[PDB]
């Protein structure tokens, strides 16, 4: 019985995670409603990791949908699986962040985060053994990221010995809302380098990238961009939901792929990635050869400008394990030049027997890159773009913030950089 | 796509065919220190047998057969022959040699003054030349108190042997020679013969009475091109191939360089290897070995060969290169990882 | 070649064969170690609450 | 009659204990619900197998066994499974989360809080036994509670029970079924801490049960199952003398006598054979001096090095089934004249030789085929040495670097302890190249 607390905050923390329950309940065969409906035990051996089981058999996602504007969580409240939530779990205010992280880690969000903690804490005393948390929120706004940030270091400090784990959007100009999300992403990255223990990093433009290159979709809508990322969180989190002879929990899956406290920002991948040839049959070589390419990767970052410092492949569906471990083994033995030498077996492979809804068969790729430091070179770039001339620095300065912390921000980013830079030689 | 490392800068055969590897575009090479390599072009020191063929998917193969020095150190190899059945004491081709530990440090020194003392009350023939493995370090000499004092001044193991006081003598010059053939074992222990040897002659006539100037004694190629005063005069860098020197034998001695020489050469690589295969094989073995060798033969002038060692990691003759090497690709190399004639060996069959 | 040692009964039996003659810490100690490890993770969190306090 | 405590720790060594015990019963004829119908001695007796099975007043013949595990799913399997009513609940421990693959965590966060709990259970056995001769301890290298709380349980088993012998079979890691990247930081770990307390230790290697699996077995894919029915046979091969009327090795005391001169080199070579698929339509069977010269072929050693190259210092063949002495000492003398077997100079040059009737036994609808004899070779080879310089060095290359370190401090543990237990592993491995080359 180790559960896991989910959390989402803000508009795309709300949106790609009602998504995100809406696929995995497909998958463990919950309905709308909470009733399970499949058939296979395998759907319900570990149920538990992710819902609560209440009276009349009921399955409750063990989630807290938090936002300081009301408009999101009325659109999941109205949703398809809207009426599975919890009631009480929603908290939301009516101030709104105005996509400014000051507000939402200062001033309007620690108005509103004790409450959020009191329904997180009524969740966690209900757990036989919790495993830890995961937060799905963006970090280009104001709510996902200033007070999706200032929540983990809360229940950091009353948990101070779990796993804590997050799949943070990153913003892009080509997929922009507002010219500020340098700014919050900046000041983000600093809080998840400190209180994460695992970051999957999702930028928004190698979502927009894949939905109109590989997918052809002529006009990608942020509905679209968050198709992708259920998929990918439902193909991350296969490890925990379904069982095999891996076992793994958060805090094994940290211990074996985090050589480095602050190097745990990890690049995800899906496969297949087909437009509508849908039908075809997927060989086992062709998911591998797409899973490792960079054309299937959400970091936006070239494999091939850094070293993976260790790997994890999940392949779902009935195939040849046999013929799975000889194409896994090929990729390394034909590409060794791009995987550090200095962490011997650092790429491991799993197979689950269930696969996604709508699909013979898939590969999830999980990779902790040094490649991922071009990811934060071009926040910095971008703020420092703006920074030097303090541009838009009035909205933060106006809730109470000083030039400083963003000085230290980028002191920060700037560390980050640099240290992923050394272990790529 | 094959991959290969290189853990031995100074080895020119497994420089060309790390050249010829690449040259394929079927063969990639990685650091020397990444385990995930199909081919190890080894170390000749402490290679670290123990860590192949761990790597899971990986058939791993290495150019070195792990305890084959003992057919390839002056004292392992004598202890070899006089220990293995299949050898005997009594072997024919070998000159008798005696492993000698200096007195400073089993030893066979009573041993050799024992066989010393009956060749020196017979008026037979008594010069014995000391050697060492770790030697450029040789003396000849017909005394057995300067062999002995000689050994005691060093700190390495040394072994003495008969002097071939009757060899064979090339004409014109009466010059001293050795003959020198490359072997390749694969990791099926087939024993192929390189069709190619080199004759290392001597550019000076040859001294019965005068074992003090070493340059008409030591055929080495490094001792004739720095203290002999005739190199080159004769052949190429005092180098004789066997078309020359077959045309020679049937000349001078009305005999051909297969009846009367490479019969007793092929039957002596045949017994050395055959006698350790079992101790160093790879047939059942997570991990498969193969290996160039460099015999070194002596022929007196009754057409005997005799043998004098055999070299681990052996260089090859300069005009030889690219067929040799080529050729170690071809039947070592390609036949574990094919890519996508007429050989130039022998192969030298045998009962496994 | 020599055989010594025959025992035989109703499951079995054993011998030996000769081809060739030849030629800690206290319970006090594992507590404090204990112990020093336990306290060195009560400093590293405090550490932590410290940091996150101010 | 003296009585034997088999203790498993982690995953690994619980899944082989239950394994061990499956045989176990099938081979002394125990039912699993405990009974055995050949034991004329109701809920008493000191019968060889007593060594491993007290017995109740009802008649149910109980193991003399502990499982330790910080997670309660694997133990749940034995709560629930076929052999449920062996054991009773005293016996199976399960703590609520394991130790991540984090030897620190194991040893020191979550070891000191259960260890107490863990010797009392044990004490409990204890007290049962008139003359407890030691323990069986079962684990993994590379998982946190089986590396990290091993060392711990062993350190005061020493002080609890001084004066009794203590022997290991370890699970040496391999990648090829293996998720954890930091199973050599553990391995060394465990074996720095752990060495000075055991006095012989099985070491067997997933990669060589693994190849096993797929060569003889013909199994592509085996599982943990294949991999624990294999072990299973060797483990019995070995604790038979103990459960079995004999002459050899008959307390656990012999085997450090018969297989351990030197104190640290403690860790002998198992070679097991013949080992045939089930599957077959029919094969044919292997004679004495096949089966023994196979005891000498690498492909068929607990753990994948070359005996070639090292040197013997004891040698024991324990055969099962139709294995006369006359035809035991026959395949030694063809043996000798054909292989390679270098004893050192300060060790006799033989073999002991332990025979018992009873052939192996298979479970059914398991994957080794019924076979009339089987032997099991015990030599301690400085060949073994290859083991741990693979290992070493790919804990030099992560350590290097600091890579994982954190997470163990983090638990607790000072940097130190590293280098203090790498380099002990240096010195084990400059004893073994002092008593094997030359
Ligand atoms: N042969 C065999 N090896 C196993 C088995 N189970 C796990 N292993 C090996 O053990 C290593 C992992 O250690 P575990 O025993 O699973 O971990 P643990 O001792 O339970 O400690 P935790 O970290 O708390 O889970 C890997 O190398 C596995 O290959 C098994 O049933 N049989
Ligand atoms: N017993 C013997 N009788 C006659 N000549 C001998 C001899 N032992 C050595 N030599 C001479 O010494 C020369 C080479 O000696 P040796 O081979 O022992 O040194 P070395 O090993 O450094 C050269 P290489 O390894 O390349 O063959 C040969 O040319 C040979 O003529
Ligand atoms: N992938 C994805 N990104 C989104 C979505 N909505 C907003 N974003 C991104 O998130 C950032 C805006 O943050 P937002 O969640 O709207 O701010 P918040 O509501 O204050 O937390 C911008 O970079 C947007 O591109 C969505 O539905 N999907
Ligand atoms: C202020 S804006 O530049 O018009 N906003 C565009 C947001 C978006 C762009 C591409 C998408 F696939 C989804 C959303
Ligand atoms: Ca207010
Ligand atoms: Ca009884
Ligand atoms: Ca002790
Ligand atoms: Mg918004
Ligand atoms: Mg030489
Ligand atoms: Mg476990």
């Amino acid at each position: 019985m180790r559960e896991i607390v989910h959390i989402q905050a803000g508009q795309c923390g709300n949106q790609i995670g009602a998504k995100f329950w809406e696929v995995i309940s497909d998958e463990h065969g919950i309905d709308p409603t909470g009733s399970y409906h499949g058939d296979s035990d395998l759907q319900l051996e570990r149920i538990n990791v992710y819902y609560n089981e209440a009276t009349g058999n009921k399955y409750v996602p063990r989630a807290i949908l938090v936002d300081l504007e009301p408009g999101t969580m009325d659109s999941v409240r109205s949703g398809p699986f809207g009426q599975i939530f919890r009631p009480d779990n929603f908290v939301f205010g009516q101030s709104g962040a105005g996509n400014n992280w000051a507000k939402g880690h200062y001033t309007e969000g620690a108005e509103l985060v004790d409450s959020v903690l009191d329904v997180v804490r009524k969740e966690s005393e209900s757990c036989d053994c919790l495993q830890g948390f995961q937060l799905t929120h963006s970090l280009g706004g104001g709510t996902g990221s200033g007070m999706g940030t200032l929540l983990i270091s809360k229940i950091r400090e009353e948990y101070p010995d779990r796993i804590m784990n997050t799949f943070s959007v990153m913003p892009s100009p080509k997929v922009s809302d507002t010219v500020v999300e340098p700014y919050n992403a900046t000041l983000s990255v600093h809080q998840l380098v400190e209180n994460t223990d695992e970051t999957y990093c999702i930028d928004n433009e190698a979502l927009y990238d894949i939905c109109f290159r590989t997918l052809k979709l002529t006009t990608p809508t942020y509905g679209d961009l968050n198709h992708l990322v259920s998929a990918t969180m439902s193909g991350v989190t296969t490890c925990l939901r379904f069982p095999g002879q891996l076992n793994a929990d958060l805090r094994k899956l940290a211990v074996n792929m985090v050589p480095f406290p602050r190097l745990h920002f990890f690049m995800p991948g899906f496969a297949p990635l087909t437009s509508r040839q849908q039908y075809r049959a997927l060989t086992v070589p062709e998911l591998t050869q797409q899973m490792f390419d960079s054309k299937n990767m959400m970091a936006a970052c070239d494999p091939r400008h850094g070293r993976y410092l260790t790997v994890a492949a999940i392949f779902r569906g009935r195939m040849s394990m046999k013929e799975v471990d000889e194409q896994m083994l090929n990729v390394q033995n034909k590409n060794s030049s791009y995987f550090v030498e200095w962490i011997p077996n650092n790429v491991k492979t799993a197979v689950c027997d269930i696969p996604p809804r709508g699909l013979k068969m898939s590969a999830t790729f999980i990779g902790n890159s040094t490649a991922i430091q071009e990811l934060f070179k071009r926040i910095s770039e971008q703020f420092t773009a703006m920074f030097r001339r303090k541009a838009f620095l009035h909205w933060y300065t106006g809730e109470g913030m000083d030039e400083m912390e963003f000085t230290e921000a980028e002191s920060n980013m700037n560390d980050l950089v640099s240290e992923y830079q050394q272990y790529q030689d | 796509m094959y991959t290969f490392v290189v853990r031995d800068e100074n080895s020119s055969v497994y420089a060309e065919v790390s050249r010829l590897l690449l040259a394929t575009g079927q063969w990639k090479r990685l650091r020397k220190d990444n385990p995930r390599f199909n081919l190890m072009l080894g170390e000749r020191n402490r290679l670290p047998f123990g860590r192949l063929g761990h790597e899971p998917g990986l058939v791993q193969l290495v150019n070195y057969y792990r305890g084959a020095d003992k057919l390839c150190r002056k004292a392992s190899l004598v202890k070899l022959i006089k220990t293995s059945p299949e050898l005997s004491e009594s072997c024919t081709w070998f000159p008798e040699s005696y492993v000698i530990y200096p007195t400073n440090l089993t030893d066979e020194r009573e041993v050799f003054l024992a066989a010393y003392n009956r060749r020196r009350e017979g008026r037979e023939g008594n010069v014995w030349i000391a050697k060492s493995s770790a030697g450029a370090g040789i003396l000849i000499s017909s005394e057995a108190s300067e062999l002995l004092d000689f050994i005691d001044e060093q700190g390495q193991v040394h072994v003495i042997q008969k002097y071939l006081e009757k060899p064979l003598l090339l004409e014109p010059g009466h010059r001293k020679f050795d003959i020198r053939s490359w072997v390749l074992v694969d990791h099926l222990y087939n024993i192929y013969l390189y069709r190619e040897g080199v004759l290392r002659t001597s550019s000076e006539p040859y001294n019965s009475a005068n074992f003090q100037d070493k340059t008409c004694h030591l055929t080495n190629h490094c001792i004739q091109k720095e203290y002999s005063k005739n190199y080159g005069r004769y052949e190429e860098g005092n180098e004789m191939f066997f078309e020359e020197f077959n045309q020679y034998l049937m000349d001078a001695l009305n005999t051909t360089l297969e009846n009367s020489i490479l019969l007793q050469i092929k039957h002596i690589i045949r017994s050395c290897l055959m006698c350790i295969e079992p101790a160093i094989s790879t047939k059942h073995l997570h991990y498969q070995s193969f290996q160039l060798f460099g015999f070194d033969f002596m022929v007196d002038e009754e057409l005997k060969v005799w043998l004098i060692e055999v070299n681990g990691a052996p260089a090859c003759a300069q005009k030889l290169y690219a067929e040799l090497c080529q050729g170690i690709v071809d039947v070592a190399i390609s036949s574990v990882f094919p890519l996508a004639p007429t050989s130039i060996f022998i192969k030298l069959h045998h009962h496994h | 070649m020599e055989v010594i040692e025959l025992n035989k009964c109703t499951s079995g039996q054993s011998f030996e064969v000769i081809l060739k003659p030849p030629s800690d810490p206290s319970l006090e100690e594992i507590q404090k170690k204990l112990e020093a490890a336990e306290e060195r993770r009560k400093y590293q969190e405090a550490e932590l609450l410290k940091h996150l306090a101010e | 009659m003296r009585e034997c405590i088999s203790i498993h720790v982690g995953q690994a060594g619980v899944q082989i204990g239950n394994a061990c015990w499956e045989l176990y019963c099938l081979e002394h004829g125990i039912q699993p619900d405990g009974q055995m119908p050949s034991d004329k001695t109701i809920g008493g007796g000191d019968d060889s197998f007593n060594t491993f099975f007290s017995e109740t007043g009802a008649g149910k013949h109980v193991p003399r066994a502990v499982f330790v595990d910080l997670e309660p799913t694997v133990i749940d399997e034995v709560r629930t499974g076929t052999y449920r009513q062996l054991f009773h609940p005293e016996q199976l421990i399960t703590g609520k989360e394991d130790a991540a693959n984090n030897y620190a965590r194991g040893h020191y966060t979550i070891g000191k809080e259960i260890i107490d709990l863990v010797l009392d259970r044990i004490r409990k056995l204890a007290d049962q036994c008139t003359g407890l001769q030691g323990f069986l301890v079962f684990h993994s290298f590379g998982g946190g509670t089986g590396s990290g709380f091993t060392s711990l349980l062993m350190e005061r088993l020493s002080v609890d029970y001084g004066k009794k012998s203590k022997l290991e079979f370890s699970i040496y890691p391999a990648p090829q079924v293996s998720t954890a990247v930091v199973e050599p930081y553990n391995s060394i770990l465990t074996t720095h801490t752990t060495l000075e307390h055991s006095d012989c230790a099985f070491m067997v290697d997933n990669e060589a049960i693994y190849d096993i699996c797929r060569r003889n077995l013909d199994i592509e894919r085996p599982t943990y199952t294949n991999l624990n029915r294999l072990i299973s046979q060797i483990v019995s091969s070995i604790t038979a003398s103990l459960r079995f009327d004999g002459a050899l090795n008959v307390d656990l005391t012999e085997f450090q006598t018969n297989l351990v001169p030197y104190p640290r080199i403690h860790f002998p070579l198992a070679t097991y054979a013949p080992v045939i698929s089930a599957e077959k339509a029919y094969h044919e069977q292997l004679s004495v001096a096949e089966i023994t010269n196979a005891c000498f072929e690498p492909a068929n050693q607990m753990v994948k090095c070359d005996p070639r190259h090292g040197k013997y210092m004891a040698c024991c063949l324990l055969y099962r089934g139709d294995v006369v002495p006359k035809d035991v000492n026959a395949a030694i003398a063809t043996i000798k004249t054909k292989r390679s077997i270098q004893f050192v100079d300060w060790c006799p040059t033989g073999f002991k030789v332990g025979i018992n009737y009873q052939p192996p036994t298979v479970v059914p609808g398991g994957d080794l085929a019924k076979v009339q004899r089987a032997v099991c070779m015990l030599s301690n080879t400085t060949a073994i040495a290859e083991a741990w310089a693979r290992l070493d060095h790919k804990f030099d290359l992560m350590y290097a670097k600091r890579a994982f370190v954190h997470w163990y401090v983090g638990e607790g543990m000072e940097e130190g302890e590293f280098s203090e237990a790498r380099e002990d592993m240096a010195a084990l491995e400059k004893d073994y190249e002092e008593v094997g080359v030359d």
